[PDB]
């Protein structure tokens, strides 16, 4: 896709979606307690990130 | 304690009200302030809060619970106030006519735009010199 | 050329210039909207982002 840099300047921008090889680590670094487990967490999770990531794009 | 609830369209609700009780997946689930760091997807259900001066009413789709004790959050990709079920589907079918009549119109003023300008570069084609 | 050929062109071009210069303020009206669109964005985004992180 194309990225907004400016109203003179787009930029053609190449983007592994998935599988996330990377993560950006916050700052913060927290752990929560997990009603479900984790992967039964995760497995729900994960598709809404990548959707994110969609519509953001 | 603070609760906001948000959607990727933007935010619905913020206000600070100290019990929160939702339907979780695998159970119900009640929160008070100093509650423990807590994850727990949501399913289609209400947002049942008490303290916020009388019994608020929200409701969302996919959501998703994140917990701090002073803070609240919880990520829905659809979000309504009605907490009924039947009023969200019908505001979704609803919005499908809304989104297809503004899909037209943006494709035809685009049409009518680039004829008058096909028109005109005809013309100044046709005026050669 | 002829000189009446060369009006002709002259008034030709003008209505061009016209058309293309309400198609860009049309576009700029867009752009601006499609800008508060994007940023209404975030707050969401980044909440996601850093939940997905903290926890995977």
């Amino acid at each position: 896709y194309n990225h907004y840099v400016s109203a003179i300047q787009q930029e053609v921008t190449e983007r592994k979606l998935l599988p996330l090889t990377d993560l950006a680590e916050n700052k913060q670094r927290t752990v929560y307690e997990f009603e479900p487990s984790q992967e039964e967490i995760l497995d729900v999770l994960l598709p809404q990130y990548a959707e994110s990531l969609i519509y953001g794009a | 304690i603070h609760v906001s609830v948000v959607t990727p369209d933007g935010p619905v609700y913020e206000d600070d009200v100290e019990m929160v009780s939702v339907k979780a997946k695998s159970g119900e689930l009640g929160i008070l302030p100093g509650h423990i760091p807590l994850v727990a997807p949501l399913e289609i259900s209400a947002a049942r809060l008490k303290k916020g001066g009388k019994t608020q009413y929200i409701a969302v789709s996919g959501g998703f619970l994140e917990v701090r004790p002073d803070k609240v959050t919880i990520l829905a990709q659809a979000a309504e106030r009605a907490e009924d079920i039947d009023v969200l589907r019908a505001k979704a079918a609803k919005e499908r006519a809304e989104r297809r009549l503004q899909s037209q119109q943006d494709d035809i003023d685009f049409k009518r735009a680039e004829l008058a300008l096909k028109r005109a570069m005809n013309r100044l084609s046709v005026a050669e010199m | 050329a002829s000189l009446r050929d060369i009006k002709t062109r002259i008034n030709a071009t003008k209505k061009t210039s016209q058309i293309t210069k309400a198609m860009e303020m049309v576009s700029t009206s867009k752009l601006n909207r499609a800008e508060q669109n994007a940023k209404s964005f975030v707050p969401y985004m980044e909440k996601i982002q850093e939940v997905v992180a903290n926890v995977a």
